[PDB]
């Protein structure tokens, strides 16, 4: 009893000589999975994460000619593009675009602050008569002065980076020209069902801006005007309005 | 779980518990106050019941090696975010 | 192309070793109420035959003691006669399987040196690639 | 640490992003965690410590270019052929160094038609018989089930019957 | 501190002078540190024309 | 495996003991012979064999040392039983017995692998485009199974040899006695279930017919012997099954027969 | 940093003439560092992608390439945009660093001593 | 599997899902964040009185920890506390990596030749940075002015005309005021003499503290 | 580190088997659990 | 399904040799002259093949085209995978001259039909030209050029334009026959490719991607003089081995010859005797002979 | 300012929500007149389908939608977030009360200080 | 000299993870990508065809035991439903290469006694039942132990193989193919001894086996109790596809 326990006390001051398969799972081996090692893949590039949260190239061997210089580096162009949704109340894909342009806008220090009750109604996307330029320039074979991009008239994508969108980057280069403004509607309907009118929308005599709210007037003012200021900084100790770039009305 | 082993919190705000005690201390006067605060002392016995009613057993069970230890390939097929093998301890 | 022969010369038994159990299948599978089909018999078929052979040094890897049942080894196909490597999966290789017992303690080394020659391995394997091989009636 | 005032101060200590410093357990036995035992994982010391770090993960789950052969686990497996004992040539492979053409004694066929002449000592060679078997030793209890199907067993009021038997 | 090591003892360490991680071989800690025994053979770089 | 029989005891079936009054039943049994070579490798699967083997290889796990001996060589301790670390002469005497070194000098100068295509399988188109030709010879294919399909002198089209189900009796032991019976106890057979295999209900003579997988091991079939008066057999493979299906008896019972058929090919 | 190209133009003198031989640099690199050859599914992400020379970090290649789809973000440095929010900071690095502080290190064809090994 | 480990079809492994992020779940764009993350010199000491700094028992185990708050409550679990914190490395060295102490200019550590002695370094990294501080006093003095830039500003000029008061935002001269010539004396067109901004003698300090 | 950790499995190992031998010798009836590796049977030895 | 056949030898073996020639004829008329039709195309064959005296016999099959659009292809391997069928082979080696060739690079490409083409020998067929491959490989990347929108439209403009002003010839026709199909249905150039140049509907042959991956060992025979199916694109696609070279014919027409009925047979028995089980096991163990002896020639 | 401070809101968690106003006034004068939240904390109670203290709790989602939707110009989300940080304490402490009045029949028996 | 046979033995056991191949380049590595495919692509209608087959094997196995369940053949059932034991015997052949020769003994009738001998096999090969018949309580009828033997026996492994799985899970852990290959045997036997642990409670309680019979909604409500779920082989898109430029593999590509 006294010296049993005292060996079976010498057997825990036995060595254990335990080879082992390998290495110790926590403590020296590790286990690596693809979760750990990934490039981040953003669900939706509408902010152009990319350019602000940049990343190091993970790989060993980074290829980086000269005319990587040229190149404008805007994200891919994403499929099922809001620009052409249709702001009804009951579209599954508009729902999601709904919050996600709420979302990116507390993001951003817009909604809550700056706008406080924006009433996200309609389809905004104002394109912007874009040339995918690098600077602002001349023609270099024609010697000439490039001509002034037109009133862009249909969206495309192409015409998807340089949209007004929730957050993006545009060069400014691009904006030099007026803006074009496609904004789609839905609010307005001749009833909660449009039915039991009898005619009447039509009797409204301005269909198109029939209602008090249809003639819309698109403002764009840039806040940062000298620089981009912080909120914390700003939000407070300062009563500056916005540089009013651009207005028109009775759209 | 026992109350004889103690952290130091510092939370960072003093105006946030400051603008609260000259409240908490100014409707505690008026006779305002409920006495079942988490801050109180004598109560905090009482409180975690009253939202966890089973946490005796969420602390008492103990885990049988292979949930410890998830499946390395839900790591690898990306189920569980990442496997913690050594923290398996509930300090509550 | 071992493999190939051997992937090849399962299906031709995982047809006939499932004709004689689909009987004990559909015995147990009437009180259960489940389903006895291809999604059923498939997940049957892959936990008699395939066993990935952990590494023989953990003492818990030797003593897997659940596809040697008396209805294991009816179920299980030829697989790992065509070819070693099916064999290095399902046991270990017929090396690794001495070495690792003395590994663990579980025989001498000079119980494995002597035993654990080239030419015993060789004999020996043959004898479970054949299914002729000792047995222990009265195990203990 | 030294501070821009100290009265000595010193150069520019290294930015750690070069050496690192390896977590791995203190060879104090009081700060070495519980699970830890002492690794006497034997192997072929491998030199440079690009291939050596590299065991220390477990990457079998990780993409990769190749496919996913189930590699460093079968040795090195040199076939062989097998020419059985009723010449029915086969071939396996076999890790050590086996020479080609191995003669073979003892095969199966061989070993059944010793059992059988063996059997046929005692005679019971030909058969034993079903239908002949009129032998109806049974009976019939209620809470007994069959045990050869174990994983898949079912309990019912079954039929004991003796197995065979068979003298080798 | 048992004699594991017949080899004299050697380790990286940041060289505080140079800034840069290079070899420590062990010595006695007391003698002159920068003999005329730690004076390198010249040898042309594989730079230069 | 096909393991021995380790310890699993057999037990074996019984006469059953309650009359349940044995209806129109018939029980045959569908008699085929395992392959007697491997499936012949398609030159796609030659050409994942240079993959394999060379993978297999390359990522071996010793990657330099030859073999286990030549690893094991390299501290100076040997494995094989004699102690040599040089493997080239491990693989000149591998077993240190002498006579075996005799019993092999003898065969690489007698031996010559057989011959894996049958003068059988050299099918002949003259021979005629009528219905299925006989093919008697179970050294047919060595690839593929042959199942056994044969006809009766009675109407001429073709059954699986079956008899009926007495009435004491199981439907093993009655498959069982089936083909011992019909060939005087001159076959060795093996029926891999206890129960049928498929089932087919006849409307002609009502009957009830369990088929029942066999495999031939030796025994020549006297089919003159048999039950339903064959008028002569065939080992066909379970792809021209389909030949006969003019001349075969049951629509009902020619893909009923498909469809419990292996194949050592799985390509149809 | 080690910025270099994959086929470097340097000259040689063949029949005693002078005569351009497209040089493979590649093959310069993996001599130098055997550890990109022998790649496992973690190097990529590995610390010290060779312990020789825990210096290097990066290579970046440069060659000119004509296909359309360049280099995908995983291999190429985002060299457009503004790379931040409240101020592009390197005109505030800029600020810290001295007119007479080092740019360049041009190789020395004749040193004046052994010591000046490159003029900086 | 069903095969008895021979893996040979689907061979080929099919890659892997990828984890997306939500771009707008992110935190807004923090200037706090936008200097900090590139890493220099050394911030100032969190302290003109020392209060509020930071303690030296302490300052090992901080780096990107000035924002408010392990894998649970705490129990530091007396390792990797203390198996980190203590390595057998990080022992009788003598330089601790750089880790929040606001020793000497480390941007300039870097950048400075190694041949001159440190207490002579020391005290040349500062006359770079002290002219590197009057160079950032100057374009905040010459650009609020509305001035193209001028260096060595004259001390009549420096306080600018008696430092004008800043008339009372900082604007770029328009480009017909600007060119690369800055000095003043390059400006106009003094004595346009040059002399270096300070002398490095690569000699050692031969007074050793210890 | 490596060579130092190797060999002394083997001479760690020898202290075990001999002083359990023994430790079996003095009618200490050791079973194969309660011992440190459990996968030894001593009567192997 | 044709009745039609010209089988060579006497028998006819478990898996023989499936000869394949161009579309022979449409049978749209009856059975009989285009009997004809592919009774002069054997007695291209029914030379080389006799001093390949090849012990499992030899096959030829007919092939109709279409009358439709997409049933010119599909049609054919069901109707060779049957001919398969009714012979009671599966993995058959087979030649090819002609439209013959595709058909076999149809089935050895796509799924459902990968296990009855065990072998495929090109005798002077090109299934892949320079100018339709270094196209295609375009077509893919301007594909996603132009869809990105980072890529300047003076490069991509640039792309496009050098890909219609260099654009894809139809396959080089190895006979006179098809030479309609080769340019009517398989590659009507003003149907194939929609949107000029950039998009080529290759569903109806097969797309190039799947001609890079058909690794059903596969040989061409090429005559040592002016060729057509230039060897140096060959052997980029269809993996790093030289093309056994007829080095006696002059060009093609010229493989069937009685200058080289033996040779173009003599490298094409060298070709079946590399998948025959049967010999490749005595090449084995009579490898395994010589192997043996020379241990037991070093025993002293 | 609702948790941490610990006021005793006797109200409770089934009273309409225009008797949660005296609370989150204290800490909202300087922004909202008095009289003022009772017309806020009413507009909620007769447009939104929430009544309770209870509701505005368990439907912290459904009743925000409906300010999105029907509110925005009048009510300032200001009251909103107030109105739910009130509503998930009133809540939360009638749980801890009806709680301590339910252990003191089993017998704990507490004092006022507790 | 024994202690450095096995230094040099259980070195012989290590398994290491080795680098890919320094020879490997994107223009070889490729191509045995465009074999392997080209492989599945090949086997699968030589698979699919099979599968396909048991779909049509078990269809006549399950309506021939049903159908004798019509036939009033009961006790027929409960003697042909049970377990075939019966190892085909040594007699049965597997094939080889090459057919048997004609008239060949062992060398030509060169014959060793040596190498014709009776040897052993490494495994002991004690299997869950010797628990039973060779153990203590010798059980007579021993293929027929008692049901409540069973309902012991299998709770005897679920308190077993949770713990051979615990030890498996930190002691020898490995991922990927071999991982899931790994799991999913053992979640196998998880739930075959659960279909086991779960007859006898549908056995010997007679309340529920009748509300379980009841509805589906229920069993696939206590079949997700016990733990028995419906295996998902993981589908092969084998299709050519275009991997998104983030699941490029996490090593330095090929040359």
């Amino acid at each position: 009893q006294r010296e049993r326990d005292r060996k079976a006390r010498q057997i825990e001051k036995l060595p254990r000589p335990e080879a082992l398969h390998d290495f110790q799972y926590p403590y020296e081996k590790t286990i690596l999975s693809d979760s750990m090692f990934e490039y981040p893949v953003y669900e939706t590039e509408l902010d152009t994460p990319q350019l602000f949260n940049l990343t190091p190239p993970p790989d060993f061997f980074i290829y980086w000619n000269a005319t990587d210089f040229d190149r404008t580096a805007y994200p891919p162009v994403p499929e099922d593009d809001h620009r052409v949704l249709v702001p009804s109340s009951q579209s599954p894909r508009w729902i999601e675009h709904r919050a996600r342009l709420l979302q990116y806008l507390r993001k951003h220090e817009i909604m809550p602050h700056y706008v406080p009750h924006i009433h996200a109604n309609v389809n905004l996307s104002v394109v912007f008569p874009g040339q995918y330029n690098t600077r602002a320039r001349l023609t270099d074979e024609n010697g000439d002065k490039i001509p002034p991009p037109p009133a862009q008239t249909k969206m495309t994508p192409r015409n998807f980076w340089f949209t007004a969108h929730c957050g993006n980057y545009m060069e400014l280069t691009d904006v030099q020209q007026p803006p074009s403004v496609f904004f789609f509607e839905e609010a307005p309907a001749a009833a909660s069902a449009a039915s039991d009118a009898g005619e009447a929308g039509d009797a409204a005599n301005k269909q198109s801006s029939h209602a008090a709210v249809n003639y819309y007037t698109f403002v764009m003012l840039s806040p940062d005007y000298p620089y981009r200021v912080p909120l914390l900084q700003d939000r407070h100790k300062a009563d500056r309005g916005f540089f009013l770039n651009y207005m028109v009305a009775n759209l | 779980i026992n109350p004889s082993y103690k952290w130091l919190d510092v939370e960072p705000d003093i105006q946030k518990v400051y603008r609260s005690r000259c409240m908490r201390a100014a409707l505690q006067a008026r006779g305002k106050a409920s006495m079942m605060v988490a801050g109180n002392v004598h109560y905090r016995a009482e409180l975690d019941h009253v939202t966890e009613p089973h946490w005796r057993e969420r602390v008492m069970r103990v885990p049988k090696a292979t949930e410890r230890f998830q499946d390395p390939n839900y790591f690898t097929r990306g189920l569980v975010p990442s496997l913690r093998p050594l923290s398996r301890y509930s300090y509550e | 192309m071992n493999d190939i022969y051997a992937r090849r010369l399962a299906q031709t038994s995982m047809f006939h070793q499932l004709m004689r159990s689909h009987g004990t299948l559909w015995a147990a599978t009437q009180v259960t109420k489940e389903k006895l089909n291809l999604a059923f018999v498939k997940e049957e078929m892959m936990r008699v035959n395939g066993r990935r052979a952990m590494p023989l040094l953990i003492g818990a890897a030797a003593n897997e003691n659940l596809n040697d049942t008396h209805f294991t080894h009816l179920t299980e196909h030829c697989a790992w006669t065509e070819s070693a490597r099916a064999f290095a999966v399902q046991r270990q290789t017929p090396l690794t399987q001495h070495i690792a017992s003395m590994g663990r303690m579980a025989e001498t080394i000079t119980q494995a040196k002597t035993a654990s020659t080239s030419q015993l391995l060789f004999n020996e394997h043959l004898a479970r690639i054949d299914g002729i091989s000792e047995f222990e009636e009265e195990p203990f | 640490v030294l501070n821009k005032w100290a009265a000595v101060t010193k150069s520019a200590p290294p930015a750690a992003g070069l050496r690192p410093l390896a977590r791995t357990v203190s060879p104090n036995p009081k700060l070495r965690p519980a699970d830890y035992k002492v690794p006497y994982v034997l192997r072929t010391f491998i030199k440079d410590r690009h291939s050596s770090e590299m065991q220390h993960i477990e990457n079998r789950g990780m993409y990769r270019e190749e496919l996913a052969i189930e590699r460093s686990r079968f040795p090195r497996m040199q076939k062989t052929l097998t020419i059985q004992t009723d010449g029915s040539l086969n071939e396996r492979e076999f890790e050590f160094a086996v020479p080609p053409v191995v003669m073979l004694f003892q095969d199966r066929l061989s070993a059944h038609r010793q059992r059988q002449v063996a059997l046929a000592k005692i005679g019971k060679l030909k058969r034993v018989k079903s239908w002949e078997t009129s032998v109806r030793g049974k009976e019939s209890l209620n809470p007994v089930c069959n045990a050869l199907v174990f994983p898949y067993c079912v309990p019912k009021k079954m039929l004991v019957r003796p197995r065979i038997v068979d003298p080798l | 501190r048992l004699d594991a090591t017949g080899r004299k003892l050697q380790k990286t360490m940041w060289d505080p002078v140079l800034q840069r991680y290079t070899l420590m071989k062990e010595t006695k800690v007391r003698g002159p540190f920068l003999t005329k025994s730690n004076i390198a053979r010249k040898v042309d770089f594989p730079v230069g024309a | 495996t096909f393991h021995s029989q380790h310890r699993t005891p057999i037990i074996p079936q019984v006469h059953v003991h309650d009359e349940p009054t044995a209806q129109r039943i018939h029980v045959g049994y569908y008699l085929h012979r395992h392959p007697v070579v491997k499936h012949s490798p398609h030159p796609l699967e030659t050409e994942m064999g240079y993959l394999l083997e060379r993978e297999q290889q390359r990522y071996s796990r010793h990657e330099s040392a030859e073999s286990a001996t030549a690893f094991f060589a390299s501290r100076g301790q040997t494995i094989d039983i004699l102690g040599r670390t040089d493997p080239n002469q491990i693989k000149g005497n591998f077993f240190g017995l002498e006579l075996y070194q005799d019993a092999m000098k003898v065969v690489m100068q007698r031996y010559t692998p057989e011959k894996r295509l049958t003068s059988a399988d050299l099918w002949q188109p003259n021979a005629l485009g009528d219905a299925p030709p006989p093919r008697h010879t179970l050294h047919r294919k060595l690839d593929d199974f042959l199942y056994l399909i044969v006809q009766e002198g009675a109407t001429g089209k073709w059954t699986i040899p079956h008899t009926a189900r007495k009435d004491d009796e199981s439907l093993r032991m009655t498959a069982d006695r089936a083909i011992s019976s019909q060939n005087s106890e001159g076959l060795d057979c093996y029926v891999w279930s206890n129960a049928p295999q498929a089932t087919v209900f006849l409307k002609d003579d009502n009957t009830r017919l369990f088929i029942y997988a066999a495999t031939y091991l030796a025994g020549r079939p006297q089919f003159a012997s048999f039950e339903p008066k064959p008028k002569d057999h065939a080992w066909v493979t379970r792809h021209e099954l389909l030949q006969y299906s003019d001349t075969f008896k049951s629509a009902e019972l020619l893909k009923a027969l498909l469809d419990i058929s292996a194949d050592g090919t799985f390509e149809a | 940093h080690l910025v270099a190209r994959e086929w470097i133009n340097v000259p040689e003198m063949k029949q005693g003439e002078l005569v351009e031989r497209n040089m493979h640099f590649w093959d310069t690199i993996y001599n130098v560092i055997p550890e990109l050859g022998l790649s496992y599914p973690g190097q990529k992400f590995q610390w010290v992608h060779s312990q020789e020379f825990y210096y290097l970090k990066k290579i970046i290649i440069t060659d000119h390439n004509m296909n359309l789809l360049g280099v995908t973000p995983m291999r190429k440095m985002l060299v457009w945009g503004p790379f931040s929010y409240y101020e592009q900071r390197l005109r505030r690095l800029s600020a810290l660093l001295h007119p007479d502080d080092p740019v360049l290190a041009l190789e020395d064809p004749n040193p004046a001593m052994e010591d000046k090994l490159h003029i900086t | 599997m069903l095969y008895g480990g021979s893996r040979v079809q689907y061979l080929v492994q099919p890659p892997f899902t990828l984890h997306k992020i939500r771009s707008e779940n992110l935190p807004p764009p923090s200037l706090y964040a936008e200097r900090h993350d590139l890493g220099l010199e050394m911030q100032l000491p969190r302290d003109m009185h020392v209060y509020n700094s930071i303690n030296m028992a302490i300052q090992r185990q901080v780096g990107g920890d000035s924002s408010t708050l392990g894998g649970h409550a705490d129990g530091f679990d007396m390792g990797a506390f203390f198996t980190e914190q203590h390595h057998p490395e990080r022992h009788h060295n003598s330089s601790l990596p750089y880790a929040k102490h606001d020793t000497n200019n480390v941007l300039a550590m870097r950048l400075f030749p190694v041949n001159v002695g440190v207490r002579a370094r020391t005290e040349a990294i500062r006359i770079r940075t002290d002219d590197c501080l009057q160079r950032l006093r100057d374009a905040d003095l010459c650009a609020k002015m509305r001035l193209p830039l001028e260096h060595p500003l004259p001390l009549s000029r420096r306080s600018q005309y008696a430092a004008i008061h800043r008339v009372r935002a900082a604007a770029h001269p328009p480009p017909s005021e600007l060119s690369i010539v800055t000095r003043p004396v390059d400006r106009l067109g003094a004595s346009q003499r040059w002399l270096p901004l300070q002398t490095l003698k690569p000699m050692g300090h031969n007074w050793s503290a210890a | 580190h490596f060579k130092k950790v190797q060999d002394t499995f083997w001479s760690n190992r020898k202290v075990l088997v001999n002083r359990i031998k023994s430790m079996h010798n003095q009618g200490t009836l050791q079973s194969a659990k309660d011992l440190p590796i459990k996968t030894i049977n001593i009567k192997a030895f | 399904m044709p009745t039609t056949v010209l089988y060579h030898g006497d028998q006819l073996g478990p898996r023989p040799l499936v000869i394949l020639d161009h579309s022979v004829a449409r049978l749209e008329q009856s059975a009989t002259a285009v009997l004809d039709a592919c009774q002069e195309a054997a007695k291209r064959y029914e030379a080389m093949l006799s001093s390949l005296a090849w012990d499992h016999g030899a096959v030829f099959v007919p092939l109709q085209v279409s009358i439709g659009e997409i049933n010119v292809m599909e049609q054919s391997c069901r109707h060779v995978c049957a001919v398969l069928d009714a012979m009671d082979v599966q993995w058959s080696h087979v030649l090819a001259h002609s439209y013959g060739a595709l058909v076999a690079a149809r089935m050895a490409a796509s799924t459902a039909y990968p296990h009855r083409i065990g072998s495929l020998l090109l005798l002077d067929t090109p299934l892949v030209t320079e100018q339709l491959v270094r196209n295609t490989k375009q077509r893919e990347e301007i594909a996603k050029a132009k869809k990105d929108v980072n890529v300047p439209p003076a490069e991509l403009s640039f792309a496009i334009e050098s890909l219609r002003s260099a654009l894809e010839t139809t396959l080089p026709y190895p006979a006179a026959v098809d030479k309609s199909l080769y340019e009517d249905h398989l590659f009507s150039s003003a149907s194939v490719f929609r949107e000029k140049g950039l998009v080529r509907d290759e569903h109806r042959y097969v797309p190039v991607r799947h001609l890079a991956q058909v690794h059903h060992p596969l040989q061409l025979l090429v005559p040592v003089k002016q060729p057509i199916t230039d060897v140096a694109i060959h052997r980029e696609f269809f993996g790093l081995r030289r093309p056994a070279v007829i080095k006696t014919a002059d060009n093609h027409e010229d493989l069937f010859s009685a200058k080289c009925a033996d040779e173009v047979a003599d490298v094409v028995r060298a070709w079946m005797q590399r998948f025959e089980p049967d010999v490749v096991m005595k090449r084995r163990f009579e490898k395994a002979a010589k192997e043996m002896v020379q241990l037991m020639g070093s025993s002293a | 300012y609702y948790a941490e401070v610990g006021q005793a809101y006797e109200t409770p968690s089934h009273f309409p929500l225009s008797y949660t106003a005296p609370f989150i006034y204290q800490y909202t004068a300087q922004c909202w007149s008095r009289e003022d939240l009772q017309s806020y904390l009413e507009r909620i109670e007769q447009s939104s389908g929430l009544r309770t203290i209870a509701d505005a709790a368990s439907r912290r989602e459904a009743l925000y939608t409906w300010w999105h939707n029907a509110g925005m110009n009048v009510i300032p989300l200001g009251v909103l977030q107030h109105l739910e940080l009130v509503s998930r304490d009133i809540v939360a402490q009638n749980a801890r009360k009806s709680y301590r009045i339910e252990q003191h029949e089993r017998g704990i028996l507490r004092t006022p200080e507790m | 000299n024994e202690e450095k046979w096995a230094q040099a033995a259980m070195e012989y056991i290590h398994e290491k993870n080795h680098v890919n191949d320094a020879r490997k380049r994107q223009q070889d590595v490729d191509q045995e990508r465009s074999i392997a495919n080209a492989y599945d692509r090949y086997s699968a209608v030589s698979e699919a065809k099979f599968d396909e087959r048991l779909s049509r094997l078990i269809a006549r196995m399950s309506e021939a035991l049903e159908e004798m369940r019509n036939l009033g053949l009961e006790e027929a059932l409960e003697e042909a439903v049970l377990l075939n034991s019966e190892q085909p015997p040594g007699h049965y052949r597997r094939p080889s290469l090459t057919p048997p020769l004609a008239g060949y003994e062992p060398g030509f009738g060169l014959d060793v006694p040596q190498l014709r001998s009776q040897q052993a096999e490494y495994p002991p090969l004690r299997r869950p039942t010797d628990w039973l018949e060779f153990g203590e309580g010798g059980a007579d009828d021993f293929p027929y132990v008692d049901t409540h033997k069973i309902e012991d026996l299998t709770a005897k492994h679920e308190a077993q193989l949770e713990e051979q799985h615990g030890v498996l899970r930190e002691a020898a852990p490995l991922t990927g193919v071999e991982g899931e290959g790994w799991e999913a045997y053992v979640a196998l036997h998880r739930k075959a001894l659960a279909r086991q642990h779960l007859i006898m409670d549908l056995h010997n309680d007679p309340e529920l086996r009748d509300k379980y019979n009841a509805d589906e909604a229920f069993r696939a409500a206590e079949w997700e109790r016990r733990g028995m779920g419906a295996l998902s082989i993981e589908a092969p898109l084998e299709r050519d596809l275009e991997l998104h430029y983030a699941q490029v593999p996490a090593y330095e590509a090929f040359r």
